[PDB]
Order: structure tokens, then sequence, then C-alpha cells
RNA sequence: UGACAGACUGAGAGCUCUUUCUUGAUUCUAUGGGUGGUGGUGCAUGGCCGUUCUUAGUUGGUGGAGCGAUUUGUCUGGUUAAUUCCGUUAACGAACGAGACCUCAGCCUGCUAACUAGCUAUGCGGAGCCAUCCCUCCGCAGCUAGCUUCUUAGAGGGACUAUGGCCGUUUAGGCCACGGAAGUUUGAGGCAAUAACAGGUCUGUCAUGCCCUUAGAUGUUCUGGGCCGCACGCGCGCUACACUGAUGUAUUCAACGAGUAUAUAGCCUUGGCCGACAGGCCCGGGUAAUCUUGGGAAAUUUCAUCGUGAUGGGGAUAGAUCAUUGCAAUUGUUGGUCUUCAACGAGGAAUGCCUAGUAAGCGCGAGUCAUCAGCUCGCGUUGACUACGUCCCUGCCCUUUGUACACACCG
């Protein structure tokens, strides 16, 4: 038995060892997020990834490996936990998804002009009301520099930047440097809640038609 | 390195069985949970076994985890079955 | 004898609510923990 | 309850002066309250309206809410 | 009553109450002590040890479960640390203790279960004379 | 420090173009018009929006405006 | 038969809890139970101030993080079985529940 | 491979040696390769942070001008805290920053409720009493509320310069007045743009490239010391130099938060007892609006003592001794007790912070923590003088102008 407080830094910290771990796993498949959900005599945590046979493995088999290696470490009772390991309905919109998939591209020998773009149009194609990418460090060259690129609409003060800025920031291991990825997705109002957030960004007004009797 | 026949027994039967074991870098307790040995020994005959690459190893800051491989399996079935 | 949970080094430690991770771990996990900045 | 000693006594002038306001608008008259209003209001305003002022709050770079540490530049 | 009486000269009224009204025992280290230890220098009355057990009187009076501790803390102060910056500072355990056991030995307050220190009817009956008795 | 931003200036225009016999001079009247006939985020904006519009009745009342267009 | 049972729920956001408010009250009466509720309890304000800096160079400055922590508490008087019957309807993500019986 | 005894060494490190016993293909030897480094490089970097810069600034698409770097839009003027708006207009239409946004605080006798909040009434009790009831103040409990004002926390409501006067192209707005809780966006913050710095960080990081090291180690562990040394100079601070005071009684008022199985009760500690103190023993309570704490804080208030004296201001220094934390207290961890009783007479040249619950005075809590808080971050308590300005000093933004400067006047 522990206090509230504890008990909720605790999940808090948990949830953040989670997230954290899954990323040297789940790299290779586009990881994007985990939601740990309350239910009786049972644990669930919904992962959130790009491809299921390769996340699962053959016949979930990885899954399995996974969910008993935080099943031991987290000290669960057995059959307390297991992981799901469902598609994100969008992939274009996830800066995690987009930093490691940049991240492939540019370890692949990808130019850095032809991969950034390469993220743009596709942020862009899934719907995207605006994305910057921001590289830094020292790409084909001795003295560090940073490749700025934008597109679309774009907000960064005040508070709906936590409701609709979806920023993610990633390493890279490239020899003779370390070049850094900031991706930067201002996301659309979505009032139904599916896609993007519910509710809108403060600098809006619409004035219905005056319908006629 | 140093281990008994039956430490590294009871680690194979111990692998056989999960697949996946962790550690921690926390030295010098004697006694990893759910296995007994004095933590020196998990953390390098993994490391054996990554540099033969029976199992494939993701770090996540000094909690070493590790999930076997279908070659290792073939490798400790080649032991004890 | 105390480091972090999450670098494990020596200093910087916020030991209140019993987190155990630097003054740095902690603000670069910090949202994710749940530490909303309200102000 | 609550308090300090000087907002306690100013706190006693408040409640007592709304306090026979209200009784007198309730169970007396409100033209026999209005008097009360008027000789109370006449002499000051604060006795009816709460003072809005709080001890607002300290911001880093300095002990106390507005000034700032003593500044060295050599 | 004692809440119409003046906070102060019912301390006094009561002070010389309770040295006229009979008599007790006294420990024989009253005049030496500091009573705290943040102190500086003993009560400068002599009848210090009445006028503290007067005050110490109506405060199981108006307020009911109260230790020995509270008192400490009651009758602390502040404690000038020399260069360092002053702080507050608890008074004295053996002070207290035995103004609560002399007026436990009167009968006047007594020591309740579920722990602290309750006044008596009869000392009620005192204390309520004495204020009344007063201008 | 009061002068109003073009969000509500060019929003109030715009209303006042669409709604003229449905909104009157009353501020709290056209608060109440506003909710049914807008969707805004902050009920500080809606009030600020409504209090401009509410002289620029005043203003149109006795004259003519600039280019807002009312048939 | 008919008992006395304590419920106590908390979490980190009011828009997410008061649904879960209205969930348990809406269910109880329904039914028909002795409810009072749901006692709204001071909330927890956790906080931690940090030197947002890494290494210690610059003007000294400050971030100060806080959760919210949220206490609500709701009796009932009916059986536990029955309380069963109406606390399997969905719970909101997030919101902890700690039904527990009392005297 | 580990080890008895003895020497060696603090070592109860079998490290080496005299000694033969034990484990057995795990090793050891050699060549490569890695591993580890609070080693170097922040002038190779990622991130983060600061600063430029708390100011209002910045960039396109198409179009106009120019051979061109570039310029226009981004402005004459008015206004605004604001590239804020009106308006002017070879520009039009836009994108950030501002604002808008979120958090706290301030108003609600309006709504939702609350035996882990608190009134209110009655029922007995206790005590004062024209006593016999009544009346005043406390205690305890409930099928007491046709209770939620105080407390809490949700939803909401509220301010918009809305109303009036005056000025203003009667536009943008400003100044004033009633009302109102609120009329410097109501107060305070959070977040915060383009371009940059060779700003800090390789000592936060299994973030890191290159170099160095890699067993006789810059690797890891242990012991002892050191980071604290002192002729001195500087910076942030604490205590004062007293009578608007100090000392000793009496009097009584907050807010912010905090409390791991911490084992044989254990982190906050109530209560009883012993002790002058320090601190000990026993019963226990609390994972918490439940127990601490309904924070019983000080300043201040009141009555006496000191009476201008380096005095009872000052508490520096130093001796004696006592207890707690710690596995360890020495270069005294800390806290007591008695004594020792320094300089300091309101501080030169200079310089810093500050415009309303603000300065300043006063205490509390948290961080650090086994113990150590003169610090830092929060919190309340008491509570002002001055001004509502200006570009004179230091700087900032725009325009014009000048330039032999561009690493940019530190030219
Ligand atoms: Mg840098
Ligand atoms: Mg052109
Ligand atoms: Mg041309
Ligand atoms: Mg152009
Ligand atoms: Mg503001
Ligand atoms: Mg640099
Ligand atoms: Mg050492
Ligand atoms: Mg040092
Ligand atoms: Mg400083
Ligand atoms: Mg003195
Ligand atoms: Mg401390
Ligand atoms: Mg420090
Ligand atoms: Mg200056
Ligand atoms: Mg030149
Ligand atoms: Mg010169
Ligand atoms: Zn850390």
């Amino acid at each position: 038995q522990i206090s509230k407080k504890k008990k909720f830094v605790s999940d808090g910290v948990f949830y953040a060892e989670l997230n954290e771990m899954l990323t040297r796993e789940l790299a290779e498949d586009g990881y994007s997020g985990v939601e740990v959900r309350v239910t009786p005599m049972r644990t669930e945590i919904i992962i959130r990834a790009t491809r299921t046979q390769n996340v699962l493995g053959e016949k979930g088999r990885r899954i399995r490996e996974l969910t008993s290696v935080v099943q031991k470490r987290f000290n669960f009772l057995e059959n307390g936990v297991e992981l799901y390991a469902e598609k994100v309905v969008n992939r274009g919109l996830c800066a995690i998804a987009q930093a490691e998939s940049l991240r492939y591209k540019l370890l692949g020998g990808l130019a850095v002009r032809r991969a950034c773009y390469g993220v743009l149009r596709f942020v862009m194609e899934s719907g995207a009301k605006g994305c910057e990418v921001i590289v830094s460090g020292k790409l084909r060259a001795q003295r560090a520099k940073s490749m700025k690129f934008k597109d679309g609409y774009m907000i960064s003060s005040g508070q709906p930047v936590n409701e609709y800025i979806d920023a993610a920031v990633r390493h890279v291991l490239l020899r003779q440097g370390v070049l850094g990825i900031k991706v930067k997705i201002m996301l659309d109002w979505d009032p139904k809640g599916k896609l993007g957030p519910t509710t809108p960004l403060p600098d809006l007004v619409t004035i219905h038609p005056p319908k006629e009797e | 390195m140093i281990i008994s026949k039956k430490n590294r027994n009871e680690i194979c039967k111990y692998l056989f069985q999960e697949g996946v074991l962790y550690a921690k870098k926390d030295y010098n307790l004697a006694k990893h949970p759910q296995i007994d040995v004095p933590n020196l020994q998990v953390i390098k005959l993994m490391q054996s076994f990554k540099s033969k690459e029976y199992v494939r190893e993701t770090f996540s800051w000094q909690h070493y985890y590790w999930y076997l491989t279908n070659d290792g399996i073939e490798f400790l079935r080649n032991f004890l079955n | 004898s105390r480091v972090c949970r999450v670098c494990g080094n020596s200093h910087g430690l916020i030991r209140k609510y019993g987190l155990m991770c630097c003054r740095q771990c902690f603000r670069s996990n910090a949202k994710d923990i749940g530490f909303i900045k309200y102000r | 309850r609550g308090g300090g000693k000087t907002s306690q006594i100013y706190s006693i002038r408040q409640a007592i002066a709304k306090s026979l306001v209200a009784y007198y608008q309730k169970y007396v008259d409100e033209a026999a309250k209005k008097e009360v209003k008027e000789i109370f209001a006449r002499y000051d305003r604060t006795l009816l309206v709460a003072d809005p002022r709080r001890c607002e709050p300290k911001k880093f770079g300095g002990r106390g809410a507005r000034a700032r540490f003593q500044k060295s530049y050599r | 009553t004692v809440k119409d009486v003046n906070p102060h000269e019912f301390v006094k009224a009561y002070s010389a109450h309770l040295k006229r009204s009979g008599k007790m025992e006294l420990p024989e280290w009253v005049d030496i002590v500091k009573t705290a230890r943040f102190k500086e220098l003993p009560p400068s009355d002599a009848d210090w040890y009445y006028i503290r057990a007067a005050s110490m009187a109506r405060k199981i009076y108006l307020r009911q479960g109260i230790g020995i501790g509270g008192f400490q803390k009651i009758y602390g102060g502040r404690q000038r640390n020399g260069s360092r910056p002053p702080h507050f500072c608890k008074s004295s355990g053996a002070v207290s203790r035995n103004i609560l056991q002399e007026l436990q030995k009167m009968g006047i307050i007594d020591v309740d279960p579920k722990g602290g220190r309750l006044i008596t009817s009869q000392g009620r009956r005192d204390l309520d004379q004495v204020a009344g008795t007063v201008p | 420090g009061r002068v109003r931003t073009k969000t509500v200036k060019k929003t109030s225009r715009q209303v006042i173009e669409k709604y003229y016999s449905r909104m009157t001079l009353d501020f709290h009247t056209n608060k109440k018009v506003l909710e049914e006939v807008s969707i805004l985020q902050s009920k500080r904006l809606r009030n600020k929006v409504a209090g401009f519009t509410t002289h620029l009745m005043r203003r149109i009342q006795r004259g003519p405006v600039r280019g807002i267009s009312l048939k | 038969v008919q008992h006395r049972i304590r419920i106590t729920l908390s979490s980190k956001s009011v828009k997410n809890l008061e649904k879960v408010c209205s969930d348990l009250v809406k269910g109880a009466k329904e039914k028909q139970l002795k409810v009072k509720g749901p006692v709204r309890m001071p909330t927890k304000v956790l906080n931690i101030t940090t030197r947002k800096s890494p290494c210690g160079e610059g003007t000294n400055t400050w971030d100060r993080f806080e959760m919210r922590v949220h206490k609500r508490v709701i009796d009932l008087v009916s059986s536990p079985d029955v309380v069963k019957q109406i606390t399997s309807i969905t719970i909101e993500p997030g919101v902890e529940v700690e039904v527990t019986i009392s005297d």
C-alpha cells in the first residue's frame, strides 16, 4: 500500500520507462506511443506502430517476448499484463514516426534534400496544416550548420502549442559526427477527434450563414 | 570468467523456459531477481551469447533486456532436450 | 550510493516523491511523466 | 478565522457593517437600510466592498515578489 | 466570566488566587531555570512559577486535549542564533510538566483518556469565580 | 491599451454585414445574439467583439459607414 | 443485507474525472440507491522546481512543474454485488476507482 | 581456481612467499578486436539553456522599380503596451512574433454537493448567575435541517471601455465621471518568431566523431588525505551598531506545502512520563481535508527591568563539559550549559533593487538531508514615502542623414 501522490508519480515514471525503452525495440517499425489503460483483474498497454507482423514477428512470438520481459521486469502478477500492438490510424501526422522514418532515409545515404522533402511532401499529402523539419550538425562539411525546411501554417506561442504541435527530436549516428533532427507538425481541427484534435485553435471565427424564412 | 556447470545449468533451464531475461546494472547484489547468481554471470554470459549472437539485445539504459533468438533456442536444444 | 533511474549519475537528484532522477533527466522526460507545466 | 491581526480587525469592520445592512434590508425596510448604506459609504467605501488585494507571488531571480538580487558587474 | 475578563488582569488575579487559596508543593529548581533554551535570563518576576500556572490554567480552560508538547510550542518564541538568522524555538518541558502536575495535584486540570489535559468542573468553578471577581 | 486587433475588427464587420436587423444596440443582447450566430473559443473574445459591434451600431444608426455593405 | 460501501476516485484531469463522476451518480440513480456525493476533496498540487539549464550557466532560470491530483469520494448504500452491477460500466482512461467496504 | 597456519601489509586482500589440499577444460598464453574513462577537444557536434531582445520584430508567392546586390508590400500622418489599429497606398493577398491562448489570484447569500469541511437549532450535560426556570460560555451525539453563508472544488456567470462628458479627421483611440469586485489587457506568470554567439555544457546522459589510455590501467573497488588550506583583493549574503530599543512576563493571528515495509512500529510525529537543558522511555495515530496541524510562527501588542554608558547594544573570538545523527565527528557535523564580551558611534570613492499589499521588516515550508540552510525556491504577516514623468546618464525600436567601418567604433 502506497500514497496517491506516490502512486501517480510512480505510474508516470513507469509510463516514461516503457515509452523510452520500447524505442530500441520498435525503432525499425515506427514506434509512435503507448497508452496504459486500467482494467479489472488485467493490465492493458496499447502500443501503436506501423507494422503488425513485424512488431509481432511470427504468430505473435515477439510480442510474447516483450510482454514476458515487461511482466518480469516490472513484477506484475502473471497473466496480468499483456500487450496489443495496434496500427496507427494515420501515419503521416505522427512526429515520432516521421522522425525515425527520416532517420532511416538519412542513414541509408539518401541525400539530405531528397530525404527532408521526402518527409515534407509525405506529411503534406497526409493532410497536415503545416510542418517543419530542422536538421543540425555536420553534413558534408566540418563546421556545423542547420538546414531548416518549412511549409504551411505554424503556431509557436501560447497554450495551443501543446494542443496542436506534434514535435519530436532524435539523434543520428552517422560517422564523423551526430546529426540532430527536429520534426514539428501542426495539426488540423477534426472536431470528431479521430484524426485531428477536437477543440479548435482560438484564432478562428465561423459566422454561420443566414438560413432564410 | 568463472562459472559452475550448475550455475550455467540454472541459466539454461531458465532461458529454455522463458526466452527473455533482464539484468540490472545495480552491481554486487549476489541475487538477481528471479534467479540465483552474483549478477556478474548474468551480464557476462549473455554478453558472450551476444558476441555469438544467440541472443539479440536492446540495452534500455542499464536495464539490460535480452530476448532470445531462434538460433539460440537451437543452441540450447543442442544441450538440454 | 544513489543515482538516477535514468542516467545513473550522482548529482542533481530529485529525491522528492521518490523519482530518483537528476534535474536534467527529469526535465528531459518531464512531460511524459505528467508534470504539466501550467506555470 | 485565518488572517493576521489588522487583517482580522478590518474583517470585523466589514463583517459587522454588512451584517447590519443585510439584517436591515431583509428584516426591517429597504429605505431603512438605505440610511445605513449611506452613513457607512459616506465615511468609507471599504466597509462594504471587499478589498481585492492579495500578497502577489514571488518570482525567481530575487527574494521578494518584485525586487531582485543586488547586481554585480565587476 | 473569564471570556468577559481582560486576558491579562485575569492572569494577575488568578496568580494571586493560587497563592492565597491554599498551597501545594513546588520544585527546588524554580529559581534556577530559564524556562526555555532561547531565553537569556530567568524571569524577572519572583512568582513567575505562579503567573505561568495562571496562564496555563486558562489554556486548558479554553482549549482541550493539550499535551506537554503543545505547551512547549505555545511557550516557545524567537531564538536569536547570533549571527545566524533567528528562528522559532520551542520552550522547556520540565517547567510546563510541573505546572500541569501541580494543577492536577489540586485537581484543577486532569489527564484525559484519548490523551491531553482537560479542566475539571470544580476547576471551572474556581476559574469562573476568580474571573467574576475582577473589574 | 485597449485597441482591438484584426481578429476582432474583421469579425465584427463581417458579422455586422450579415446580421443587422437581428442584432441591436444593447451589449448583452448582442452577446446572446452572437452566441447563437457564431462559434468562438473564449468568452473574453466574445465580449470583446460584441463590445466593438455595439458601437458599430452606435455609429451606423446615425450615419453612413465604410466598406461594410447591407441590402 | 443492505450494507454501506465507499468509492474513492482520483485522477489527473478534471474534464476526464467529472465524466466518471456523472457516470456513477446516474448509474446509481437509475436503480434508486441511497447515495451521497460526489464529495469534492481539495486538489493536491505536486510541484517540482528545477533550474532549466543543464550545466549552470547564464542567468538563473527556474521552471515550476506541477501535477494536480484530484480526489473524489462517494458513499453508496447497497450490497457489494449490487455495486458490481453498477461498476462494470465503461471507465474512462486515467481515472482510478478504489471501492472499499466500510462500516 | 580458492584457501588453513606464519612472515609481508592497516587489513579478518591467501596479492607474494614455507605447506600440500581443493574446483576442473569454466581457464591460462599469444595475434587481432572490443570493452570501460568526471581523460582531451563545447573551436567537430546533437540536445538543452542563456543571451542578442521584454524590445516588436521577421519571411515568402505573384506583381512594380533597378543591369545588379537589393527595394516595395513592411508607409506620410494619427493612435497603441505592440508591424495594435484607422488610414494612406505599385501593390495585392498572405505566413509567423504581438494579441488571441492556458495557470494562479480577486467577485458570486446564484447552481452541484459534502459526517476525511463547517455553520445553525434543539437534547442533555459542566460552570457563572432574581438560582427555578431563563441568560453567557464550553463538552458530546443524532432521521436536525424545507443547511452550504464561512471551507472545498466543479460547472458556470462577470468587464466589454459597456454607459456619460470632453478631445480626436469626431475614424482609430485617449483623458474624465457614475455604476461595479474589478476601468494601467483587472493583477502576476506560463508559452514565446526569423537570424545569430565559435555564449555554457564532451563533468546529466550505453548522445557522440577524432585523439590519448586500455592490465605495471586515466578502467573498477578499498584505505587515508584533499576539495575547508591562508599575508591578501573582489562578489552575493547574515548580525548588528540600539530607547521607533534590548531583556523578562502576559496576550494570540496565517498561508504554501511535507510525511518509501521507513521490522518487529517505522518517515511526520500527537499523548503520558524522566530530565534544567540537550535529549531518552512507553502506548500508539496517519500512505493522509482522517494522525501530525482545525499549523498555538514571528514581527507586532501589553506590563515591568535596563536610562545614552561600547551598557543589560553586539554576539566575533576562545576554554570547560553534556546528548543526539552517523560504521566513523579530528581541521571542532549539529544542539545544548557556564564562562570568555572583540570590531562595530549609520560607513569614502562609488554602486545596486524598487511604482501597490509593491519596497522594507517578520517568520514558516520545500530543495539539499543519515546530521549540517546564513543559500535557493515557494508561502503568508505588518505595511509605507515618492512619481504617474523625461531622454539628462545607460541602453532599446523606427525614419532621415554621413561614412575611408563589415572580425562592423573594442572599426
Ligand atoms: Mg550547443
Ligand atoms: Mg520580383
Ligand atoms: Mg527586372
Ligand atoms: Mg518582390
Ligand atoms: Mg498578462
Ligand atoms: Mg559554442
Ligand atoms: Mg577513496
Ligand atoms: Mg569549494
Ligand atoms: Mg545571487
Ligand atoms: Mg544582548
Ligand atoms: Mg533545511
Ligand atoms: Mg547551494
Ligand atoms: Mg545603473
Ligand atoms: Mg573593408
Ligand atoms: Mg576608437
Ligand atoms: Zn540523470
